[PDB]
């Protein structure tokens, strides 16, 4: 009597993630005339008006 | 941003075993021979990177 016996197994994985964002902002005023306070607070580089 | 993850894992078994017995004489007689193997093999690995 003989007996013989075989195995075999494997696995594989392999994971891969990417994620880039950007934003970006630019602000130019060119005010001449009346340099106040007025004209102060309309330098307001946030609020548009 | 950048990930990586990566995980592998392999598995292997063996069994083998012969039993063989004879014995030829005149007079009555008994030849018994047991032999079995077992083998096992795990291994795992991961990484993961952020």
């Amino acid at each position: 009597g003989v007996s013989v016996g075989k195995c075999r197994g494997i696995l594989n994985e392999i994971k891969d993630r990417n994620k880039r964002d950007t934003m970006v902002e630019d602000l130019v005023v060119l005010v001449r005339g009346g340099a106040s306070e007025h004209i102060t607070t309309l330098a307001y580089q946030e609020l548009p008006t | 941003a950048n990930d990586l993850l990566s995980k592998v894992k392999k598995d292997k078994s063996d069994s083998f075993g012969v039993t063989i017995g004879i014995g030829p004489a005149g007079s009555p007689l008994l030849v018994g021979v047991g032999v079995s193997h077992s083998q096992d093999t795990s291994f795992l690995n991961e990484l993961n990177k952020y």
